[PDB]
RNA sequence: AGAGGUGAAAUUCUUAGAUUUUCUGGAGACGAACAACUGCGAAAGCAUUUGUCUAAAAUACUUCCAUUAAUCAAGAACGAAAGUUAAGGGAGUGAAGACGAUCAGAUACCGUCGUAAUCUUAACCAUAAACUAUGCCGACUAGGUGUUGGAUGAAGUGCUUCCUUCAGUACCUUAUGAGAAAUCAAAGUCUUUGGGUUCU
């Protein structure tokens, strides 16, 4: 039954309402103590505001990010 | 899709939300300034809304301002004559035939240059039936080496 | 892609910013001290490109070795005659001079 | 009308396969057609290997091995019984 | 208007000699006649002199190359095998 | 014929037997000095039987009668090459093989052409029939073994070349480093050729030989 | 002391050739084929033929005082055939038979790296 | 002292040393084994290495434009092999041809040789069982086994497999689906007959 359908997470993209896969997320740069934003799927590189360092790495999916901070899903 | 097989269905679909997230504390002025100074120091539409969306956390740019892109670059007076898609390609068909010429024994660049000189030529057609490209536009072959202004 | 950079950049200034072309104007723009960078094509005969580096090295402005002919520095600026020599009086918004 | 569902070769998403010789007549077969036998032989039979070895030194002396890779055309191989010409329903079975 | 179907500058030969020797004559005449691109200045102002000479009509520098075209390929690629090391 | 006598062969120091056979030569008569006729002639002679080992049966090394002194001759190293069984042994259906070859000169301007072979590994997991690798990966492979054997064959000299490709140390080292791009079984110098050699020197193959 | 040669074995559905040299290749101590041990203008490449040629080669060799032989099997070319012919079972059959020390065996038969093109049309032989 | 070759043979080469062994130099060709019911290309077709130039496709995208599209008489580009023209090349194979065999005959099949051709360059030619004998675009309809290229999530050991998914690509089974049947997951959703279009 298609209407009430639950666990289409798995299904591809343009589901029974098309939803996109990528999201937007703040990373903590540990010790730098700096607020940006950031995308999922991005792809340029990026430096943060307070320490000049790269954060993430642009590849063909959800890029590589750094060996540490904490990123978390800026949805509201 | 239009020559060869493969239907290709990869591409981005908007999000459900037609509004500003709400996330965003942003202001739709300094994005359109920031629109204005990034095409100034020129970049396409595409490419500028790419850059806006990975560098400034803004996606969607027709949630944040009630317009598109392009729009508010044309209202700025300051997009380019010749549209991104038609630029794109009267710049492969040039530097095609340019190796051609080189290299006349290249079919294969011979036969894709003929298939990117018919697209050129359909979508000048719709571009000037629309009135945002002079009537007398016509792309001959020889001056399309500068025609990229 | 080591000249699409340059004539992308090429393209930008001729949008933005001011220049000239022409061994005169650029000879004078050099003198003047007002040229900030000197675009040579390869084709430039030698004696030419021999003056314009050494009046260059004495106003302190740089000087580019363009990669193709008069014919493609022309196509690159856009117009439809041989260059051959450029000198920007101003750079634009365009990061040419790094 | 259609003995074959492949045509009587492995050819999908191609326009043309190289041909090679068949090993026995020297005919022109297309490679995905054509019949190909990668024996692995002995030089000798069994009884020819004793005497090599008791012939031989180094007490471990092995044979060493032939590897011929024949291909065949289609004639070559049913009149030297490389294949069958089988029945209607058991033509579809490979292995 | 076009003056000749197909036999171009041949038709200075009217119908003597044959068909193909016209034809012939002409491919070679038509790239003997050609101006070609003057590396030095850049203009395409470049014509035969003589048989092995090509003078530039702005550059007024001359070049010995082939009899009916300004380079050979045998001798283009003897340069590019040259200038390969 | 009754007119030929016996000749013993040496083989050079970091050999092992030393004396791998006799060959025979025809009287000296006439102009033929039949020194002449037995210098420059190339043996080709297994491992096994030159190290009494049979794990190096695969491999066969040339030998080029350099020096004739007395009745024995001494040859020096002329090229290198597997045999034939194992090469084909190496190769089945379902994985990629690849093969290099590269120019290079040791210190003792010995110009070499060496081409090696390897081929790609099943690993443990893979719970599948194939082992092809990306043509990328093929071209990777290929440009990493190509530095790897000229490099350590360039800034060696011929002699320590030779007693290095008695142990296949080229094999152990480029599968310690290509593990990390993509597993690899059996690889070695498929064959060694030697392009161009100096001038003779007898001080150094006496050197070599003593 | 133990004094080695070489037999090169070329079987190749005629004639098989029995040809032992030195090491070096160049020297030949002697080359006896199968095409004298047979006046019947077949058989050449019989077993029959190439038993006959192995022993007599090795009787040459012991009178010669060469005894231990190293085996190079070669089947027609690189064109033609690439499996050896009959006679090389009985080659090396008798070679072993007739008592003297056979070393170390590997098949030589030149194999083409390219696909000159071989006899016969596209439609091959008709027989 | 024979060698080639054959179902036997012969033509042919061969004491001036053939065939055979080994080495050196040259030449043209080809690019095996890996190599697949695998990949790429509109089709023809495309497999040694490296470099440069060039394009394409899929995937990913909260990037841009906004109907710009589908199919198409005329017209245009490409179009295996053979063939034609002109230079070069010319090893091997080899339409023609010449021999030797077989046969009643054999101008054929077989064998020896061999011109054109095959190769490169520059032009023509525009045809093939150019075939999946199946025009292109779109929607829908079923399970399984694979396999190629991406993307997603997780787990054996920074590394690798499994899951989901897109796009190719085959195969097996199934049809109260079709068909004259062979068979076909399209050749189905057709007397319960009309998605669009071209050709015959």
């Amino acid at each position: 039954n298609p209407d009430p359908v639950e666990e289409s997470k798995k299904h591809k993209l343009k589901r029974l309402i098309p939803t996109p896969n990528s999201y937007f997320m703040d990373v903590k740069c540990p010790g730098c103590l700096q607020i940006t934003t950031l995308f999922s799927h991005a792809q340029n590189v990026v430096l943060c505001g307070s320490c000049n360092i790269m954060l993430c790495q642009p590849t063909g999916g959800k890029c590589k990010l750094t060996e540490g901070c904490s990123f978390r899903k800026k949805i509201e | 899709r239009m020559y060869g097989k493969g239907k290709g269905i990869s591409s981005s679909t908007l999000p459900y939300k037609r509004k500003q997230p709400s996330w965003l504390k942003q202001k739709p002025s300094e994005i359109e300034d920031a629109i204005i100074k990034l095409a100034k120091k020129g970049q396409t539409p595409s490419q500028i809304g790419a850059t806006l969306r990975d560098n400034y956390g803004i996606p969607q740019v027709k949630s944040v301002t009630g317009n598109k892109i392009l729009r508010i670059l044309r209202a700025q007076g300051i997009a380019t004559t010749i549209p991104e898609d038609l630029y794109f390609l009267i710049k492969k068909a040039v530097s095609m035939r340019k190796h051609l010429e080189k290299n006349k024994k290249d079919k294969d660049c011979k036969f894709r240059l003929i298939l990117t000189e018919s697209k050129i030529h359909r979508i000048s057609r719709y571009y000037k039936r629309k009135k945002l490209l002079p009537s007398n536009w016509k792309y001959q072959s020889s001056t399309a080496s500068a025609l990229i202004a | 892609s080591a000249g699409d950079n340059i004539n992308a950049k090429l393209q930008l200034v001729m949008k933005s910013g001011k220049y000239q072309f022409g061994r005169k104007s650029c000879l004078k723009a050099l003198r003047t001290g007002k040229g900030k960078l000197v675009i040579v094509s390869s084709n430039c005969p030698s004696i030419q490109r021999s003056v314009i580096e050494y009046y260059a090295m004495l106003s302190k402005c740089g000087v580019h070795d363009y990669h193709g002919d008069n014919n493609d520095l022309g196509t690159a600026c856009g117009k439809l005659f041989r260059i051959s020599c450029l000198v920007i009086t101003d750079v634009g918004d365009s990061d040419i001079i790094k | 009308p259609k003995k074959r569902r492949n045509g009587g070769r492995s050819k999908h998403n191609r326009g043309h396969v190289n041909p090679l010789r068949c090993s026995n007549c020297g005919r022109c077969v297309p490679k995905d057609k054509a019949i190909k036998r990668f024996n692995i032989r002995n030089i000798v039979d069994t009884s020819a290997q004793r005497d090599i070895k008791e012939a031989s030194v180094y007490s471990t002396f092995q044979l060493p091995k032939l590897y011929i890779k024949q291909c065949y055309c289609v004639s070559c191989a049913i009149h030297s019984r490389f294949v069958r010409v089988r029945s209607r329903e058991q033509r579809r079975v490979r292995k | 208007s076009r003056r000749t179907k197909k036999v171009g500058l041949t038709g200075k030969y009217g119908t003597r000699y044959g068909s193909s020797l016209r034809k012939q004559i002409k491919k070679i005449e038509l790239m003997q006649h050609a101006k070609y691109l003057c590396t030095f200045c850049g203009k395409t102002a470049t014509k035969r002199t003589c048989v092995g000479i090509w003078k530039c009509k702005k550059c007024k520098r001359k070049v010995c190359g082939g009899a009916w075209s300004l380079t050979t390929p045998a001798a283009v690629a003897a340069k590019s095998t040259i200038i390969r090391l | 014929f009754t007119k030929k006598e016996w000749y013993d062969l040496k083989a050079p120091k970091m050999f092992l037997v030393r004396n791998f056979g006799k060959t025979l030569v025809t009287k000296t008569i006439g102009k033929k000095l039949a020194t002449d006729s037995l210098k420059g002639r190339i043996y080709e002679v297994n491992l096994a039987d030159l190290n009494n080992d049979e794990d190096q049966a695969h491999k066969k090394i040339k030998l080029s009668c350099d020096h004739i002194i007395n009745r024995d001759c001494y040859t020096d190293f002329c090229g290198l090459s597997i045999t034939r069984d194992k090469l084909c042994s190496l190769i089945r259906k379902g994985y990629t093989l690849i093969e290099g070859h590269t120019d290079v000169k040791t210190l003792d301007n010995y110009h070499l052409r060496m081409f090696c072979i390897a081929f790609t590994k099943k690993r443990q997991n893979q719970t599948k029939s194939t082992c092809y690798a990306q043509t990328s990966q093929i071209k990777k492979i290929r440009k990493k073994m190509v530095d790897i054997m000229t490099a350590e064959a360039s800034k060696v000299l011929l002699k320590d070349l030779v007693k290095k490709f008695i142990p296949e140390s080229i094999g152990k080292e480029i599968e310690k480093q290509c593990k990390k791009i993509y597993p690899l079984q059996n690889v070695l110098i498929r064959k060694v050729k030697i392009l161009k050699r100096p001038k003779l020197d007898i001080s150094k193959l006496m050197e070599l030989h003593t | 002391e133990l004094v080695f040669g070489v037999a090169h074995i070329f079987a190749s559905f005629n004639d098989t050739f029995i040809h032992v040299t030195d090491l070096s290749g160049r020297e030949t101590l002697v080359r006896i084929t199968g095409g004298m041990k047979v006046k019947a203008d077949r058989d050449e490449s019989s077993p029959y033929a190439a038993m006959m040629a192995a022993q007599d080669v090795a009787a040459r060799l012991k009178e010669l005082g060469v005894t231990a032989i190293h085996i190079k099997l070669r089947a027609s070319g690189g064109t033609k055939s690439k499996t050896p012919g009959p006679g090389a079972q009985s080659a090396l059959r008798a070679l072993a038979r007739s008592g003297l020390k056979i070393g170390r065996i590997e098949d030589v038969t030149p194999i083409p790296t390219d696909s000159t093109r071989k006899k016969s049309g596209r439609r091959g032989r008709r027989l």
